[PDB]
RNA sequence: UAAUUGCGAUAACGAACGAGACCUUAACCUACUAAAUAGUGGUGCUAGCAUUUGCUGGUUAUCCACUUCUUAGAGGGACUAUCGGUUUCAAGCCGAUGGAAGUUUGAGGCAAUAACAGGUCUGUGAUGCCCUUAGACGUUCUGGGCCGCACGCGCGCUACACUGACGGAGCCAGCGAGUCUAACCUUGGCCGAGAGGUCUUGGUAAUCUUGUGAAACUCCGUCGUGCUGGGGAUAGAGCAUUGUAAUUAUUGCUCUUCAACGAGGAAUUCCUAGUAAGCGCAAGUCAUCAGCUUGCGUUGAUUACGUCCCUGCCCUUUGUACACACC
């Protein structure tokens, strides 16, 4: 009785949104894809090539969500990670921008997100609503 | 109308889990997200141990609000379970009788691990001379 | 194959030239009609049980 | 004007030491000991001490 | 167990799990004995705990290093070798796994089964380290029952972890076989092939 | 679940490009075993190839194999931008090429050679047999060879 | 370890010779005593003579 | 070496030999068969069609299963 | 810092701290109360700074 | 005893510097004084889930109350307390109990008398003497040099992989800093695989960057012991940033070349609790460049609680032909 995606479990919740995105078609992957590495820190790109920008997506939402706002760069910092510079010590590298970025404005054609005060991304009464939703179903999947 | 409501804190390192604790249903969150779903994972059972060595229903009547700053993913997880576990012992000092009070203190501390006396370790500085707190740079001599 | 059991009494002192061993008086548990003097390695306690392998042996203080 | 606080106090301690040195390089013979400086609103205020005062 | 029921939910495996029996992790800490003595008073399996990782402090006193239980002493004693520093966390989850292994190899208690090992492992008397008069001799010295205890999860940890260094196994694994070659001697172990070594040069000069 | 047989459609060892590449190792990881593809190159080349990468290369039928061949030689023509490419805007035509096998080793000793007819510093260092990114040689480099 | 030094214990025989009746057994009364007829310029030392002249005091009774 | 594709015959070992095991893991596979691991993992998901094996503990880094029911 | 000057024998360092302290006060008053607030409370070493209001 | 720190023994008695006291810093305070630059509960205002009240949010102040967490003023707190084992039943040590705290509470600052042919004239518009002083050893400008490479030695960084790598997903700090007669710390919008660009923005700062959304880590997945996807050196190509200027590659990015390295000989360093180790982060340097240093916090253990066997220093004794003091 009233659920929210805070009601569920994360890697089952971003696990799920993603599929429900995949099997509704209408999100707009960019024209790369299949040629970035998500962050200048990584090394080889994503294995799912077919999903990964799904899961990056439905995990912003989430992430967007459980918040008040934040912007492209929060989140490049966000989904940065470790670098190794060869015979060099490791050291934190933002993430590429214009996959958050294309992300976080083809999730505004769909109304999960939206431009907001204070800068950065808000989400959306129709986003609220659609993650709060596909979070019910996650959570009574018990038969 | 404003409830009856008691707040204690637990700390740990640099982790300080701040506590509400009212007159309620039964509900028990941390950081806006059920106490069922903390997922550092393999300590969950940590978190509940306050639940477990005391009655399951002495919670039926309180709703616990909980959110953490600081520390780290571990430092986080004995700061909440100290703060839950003595918001119960704080409710019933002031909003119950005492013995049964006692009787929460008898069987928290008969188990404690921090529980309800908050671990005062620290970090250490580091010294010049040293990459470490006493571990000291490599010497050559000749 | 037998098997000594042996119960602490009293601490003597710590022998090695490096302070490798400490000694105590042990009662034989399973015998308390005798005591006996040894050298341990570890860390010893008073009231835990030794496990003697030579059951006479007996000797003092060590280099 | 309109400088951090973190480097006012800063740099006021650098204008104590200079002052100081120069007074202290000046007033040679006069035998000074050490200036104080009351900032007030509207005019600022060195205030010097010597064995000597009437040569200053 | 009477499944109690608040705001938010709590599972039902959970609340039965726990509130009647303060099991391990689901194990039983009941009815496991330690099957030596003089080792007793240092196998700590008389007070239970869920997990294996306690905001301990067996580093002020001398010896309090007892009251931690030998469960989270093994386990304590796996996250070594650089690399491996500080990863309790894995350690606990390599321990799980180390335990349901081998409640699925050879039924029993796995904590028994890890009570089983420590204790056939510890050398009953060492050779010390004597000037012995130039090329120094060995004196046997037999060796504290808290010291039997440790270097025998030395030993345990270090054969594990050898094992399944350039081998295909997990920790895990190699964890729960290096034990059941312990909590039965098989003398297949490596911490067996070392005790029956540390005896057998004790046995020799005295 | 790839639990699929495969009588004699499964043929370990092909050749492509004048290379040995083994077949019962991983598509993306089998075809790096010729100089002057690797591990992002071959990631992808795969990708614009419809190879289903879950699987390794003795599978992949001569169709599989020519239609990935075709595209690494001209991979500017499959969606697969410049700069994933070894040798972008040359310095002899000014095109973009990704020389491959054989090819590597070529204008590897060519574009030495360059430099080297025209007598630079950095040609220099090449004959020579030294360091040409100008570092340290006084402590390290040593053993030599 | 603790080996408290000669100006607390020269503390000590002084208290005790000038003030038996007024000292007692316990430690937290006689620091009470000790801000009224001493001037003990730091709290620990305060706290520190105290608890010797009081570890006598469960010796000399 | 090992085997990364099935051989239908090697198929024929899977089935009439892993109920005769108590414990299946990555490497339990690897060793008295010789897969490859990789169609291990796609091996221990394949025996769990219906209930060739049963978990009781499924993690990222450790499979242990049993026997059959 | 370094304690030595040029880079002989043990290095050894020294560290050198500042402490400035802020706080404020928040009052109401007309014409009087206001220039008198400023300058009948004032000592060396305290640096003040009054403000009118709004942005 | 960590201590010339003590108890006592006492031709000594009584004292001073040192040690100690002290100071900082890290810990405890539902007790005081406060808080739109720190928080919280109510509630206006509003979204979403339920609709059975509820769960979760939004709103710089809607309005009210308050100080639990926050910051720092004032004070309390511990004295190794209480009991016990001890010993001259002396200092003291050991153990249990309580307590935030019981290893000088942890860690630091300060630190006597005497000594050195220890280092610094290349910190100083500190200084003697010498040297030189217009073909200058002054100085400024152009270029080059400090890095030049058969090699010997020290500190380090990365590693040899399965307690891993790679890909996804989860996501948690503290120590810090930051723009006036100027161009700093920079969210964010757009642009760019990237590095970066362009348009605006906040901050002279508990207000803005910044919750510094750090890494290690957790998890799901791929790879499967194969010098392999472990390792990333050497090298070619191209795009960028710093700056008057990058060649002798400043740095940054993408692809490609995929080196030695399969646990390291005699040796040898460092360490006793939030310690070691692993982990990153700010700060110093800084136009640009960290593999360095000063600090910080995350994860956090095995082993000692001892000894004089080794190397040191300390006393005392004894020898002395040393006193420019076994150079
Ligand atoms: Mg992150
Ligand atoms: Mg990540
Ligand atoms: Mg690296
Ligand atoms: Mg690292
Ligand atoms: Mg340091
Ligand atoms: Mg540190
Ligand atoms: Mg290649
Ligand atoms: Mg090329
Ligand atoms: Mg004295
Ligand atoms: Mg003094
Ligand atoms: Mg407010
Ligand atoms: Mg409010
Ligand atoms: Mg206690
Ligand atoms: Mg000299
Ligand atoms: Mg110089
Ligand atoms: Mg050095
Ligand atoms: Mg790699
Ligand atoms: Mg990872
Ligand atoms: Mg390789
Ligand atoms: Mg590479
Ligand atoms: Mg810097
Ligand atoms: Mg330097
Ligand atoms: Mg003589």
């Amino acid at each position: 009785p009233g659920v929210s995606v805070r009601d569920v479990a994360a890697q089952d919740f971003i696990n799920a949104y993603a599929s429900f995105l995949q099997r509704q078609g209408k999100l707009e992957v960019p024209g790369y894809v299949d040629i970035v590495k998500t962050s200048s820190g990584n090394e080889m790109p994503p294995q799912d090539a077919e999903g990964w920008f799904y899961k990056r997506a439905a995990s912003v939402a989430r992430h967007i969500y459980m918040r008040k706002q934040v912007g492209v760069g929060k989140l490049n910092k966000l989904y940065g990670g470790a670098k190794s510079r060869g015979v060099r010590p490791y050291k934190h590298i933002d993430a590429s921008g214009s996959i958050n970025r294309k992300v976080l404005q083809a999730l505004e054609k769909i109304g999960i997100v939206e431009i907001s005060p204070k800068g950065g991304r808000r989400i959306s009464e129709n986003g609220q609503r659609d993650l709060d939703r596909i979070a019910a179903q996650t959570l009574e999947e018990d038969e | 109308s404003a409830v009856p409501s008691v707040q204690t804190f637990g700390k740990k390192k640099s982790a300080t889990a701040v506590a509400h604790v009212k007159a309620g249903k039964g509900l028990i969150k941390v950081n806006g997200s059920p106490i069922t779903l903390v997922e550092p994972e393999i300590l969950r059972f940590k978190v509940y141990e306050p639940l477990l060595l005391v009655g399951l229903d002495k919670f039926s009547n309180i709703d616990i609000r909980v959110r953490v700053t600081g520390g780290g993913h571990v430092s986080q997880v004995y700061a909440i379970r100290q703060a839950i576990a003595k918001g119960l012992v704080a409710y019933h000092q002031k909003y119950v009788d005492e013995q049964s009070k006692n009787e929460l203190k008898k069987a928290f501390t008969s188990y404690d691990r921090t529980l309800l006396i908050a671990d005062s370790r620290r970090p250490e500085p580091k010294k010049f001379g040293g990459k470490g707190a006493r571990s000291r740079f490599q010497k050559s001599y000749r | 194959t037998p098997v000594t059991l042996a119960k602490v009494i009293k601490v003597l002192g710590r022998t090695g030239s490096r302070g490798g061993v400490t000694q105590v008086r042990v009662e034989f548990l399973e015998d308390t009609s005798r005591t006996i003097v040894r050298n341990v390695k570890g860390p010893v306690r008073e009231n835990d049980i030794l496990v003697l392998m030579e059951s006479e042996r007996e000797a003092r203080r060590l280099r | 004007a309109l400088i951090s606080k973190k480097r006012k106090l800063v740099a006021d301690g650098v204008f104590y030491a200079e002052l100081n040195e120069f007074f202290t390089r000046e007033l040679a013979e006069e035998g000074y000991s050490g200036v104080e400086v009351r900032v007030t609103p509207t005019k600022t205020e060195v205030i010097i001490r010597a064995t000597r005062t009437q040569d200053v | 167990f009477t499944p109690v029921v608040l705001a938010t939910p709590i599972p039902e495996e959970v609340q039965q799990a726990q509130t009647e029996i303060k099991l391990f992790n689901k194990w039983s800490f009941e009815e496991v004995e330690v099957k030596d003595a003089s080792l007793v008073d240092y196998v700590q399996v008389r007070q239970p705990i869920f997990v294996a990782h306690t905001a301990g402090r067996y580093a002020n006193k001398r010896f309090r290093k007892a009251q931690c239980p030998i469960i989270e002493r093994l386990t304590n004693s796996l996250m070594m070798n650089g690399r491996n520093n500080g990863k309790k966390l894995k350690a606990v989850r390599i321990i799980k796994h180390t335990l349901d292994i081998i409640n699925v190899l050879t039924d029993q208690n796995p904590i028994q089964v890890v009570v089983d090992a420590i204790t056939n492992t510890g050398p009953r008397e060492d050779t010390t380290r004597v000037g012995g008069g130039g090329a120094a001799r060995r004196q046997a010295v037999d060796v504290s029952p808290l010291r039997r205890v440790n270097q025998a999860i030395a030993l345990l940890t270090i054969g594990a972890r050898e094992a399944a260094f350039r081998n295909i196994k997990t920790i895990a694994e190699t964890l729960a076989e290096e034990l059941i070659n312990a909590a039965k001697g098989s003398s297949t172990s490596y911490a067996i092939k070392k005790k029956d070594e540390l005896e057998r040069v004790a046995k020799s000069n005295r | 679940s790839l639990v699929v047989q495969e009588q004699g459609s499964f043929q370990h060892i092909l050749r492509l490009l004048n290379t040995n590449v083994d077949g019962n190792i991983k598509i993306v990881y089998a075809l790096t075993t010729i100089k002057g593809v690797g591990r992002r190159y071959s990631n992808l080349v795969c990708k614009k190839a419809d190879v289903d990468l879950h699987k390794r290369a003795g599978e992949l039928t001569q169709e599989e194999l020519e239609r990935i061949v075709q595209i690494m030689q001209n991979p500017t023509h499959y969606k697969i931008p410049a700069w994933f490419l070894n040798r972008q805007n040359d310095i002899t035509d000014g095109k973009d090429y990704h020389t491959l096998a054989n090819n590597v080793e070529s204008k590897l000793r060519d574009d030495l050679e360059r430099l080297k007819k025209i007598r630079a510093h950095r040609g220099i260092r090449h004959f020579w047999g030294l360091r040409v990114r100008g570092q340290h040689t006084k402590t390290t480099g040593r053993r030599r060879a | 370890g603790r080996v408290r030094t000669k100006t607390v214990k020269r503390a000590s025989k002084a208290l005790i010779e000038r003030y038996y009746p007024k000292l007692t057994l316990d430690f937290q009364t006689n620091k009470r005593l000790c801000d009224e007829i001493a001037t003990i310029q730091s709290k620990r030392l305060r706290n520190k003579i105290a608890g010797y002249t009081t570890h006598l005091m469960k010796r000399i009774q | 070496q090992h085997a990364v594709i099935l051989d239908q015959e090697k198929y024929d070992r899977i089935l009439k030999e892993v109920p005769t095991y108590r414990y299946v893991s990555v490497s339990v596979l690897v060793d008295r068969l010789k897969i490859g691991g990789s169609l291990a993992r796609i091996a221990l998901r394949h025996l769990e069609k219906e209930g060739i094996i049963k978990p009781i503990s499924k993690h990222s880094k450790q499979a242990i299963y049993t026997r059959a029911t | 810092t370094r304690k030595t000057p040029n880079g002989e024998g043990s290095k050894t360092w020294e560290t050198y701290e500042m402490r400035i302290h802020k706080r404020y006060i928040d009052l109401e008053a007309p014409v009087q109360i206001v220039k008198r607030i400023t300058q009948i409370t004032i000592e060396p070493g305290v640096d003040v700074e009054v403000v009118v209001a709004s942005n």
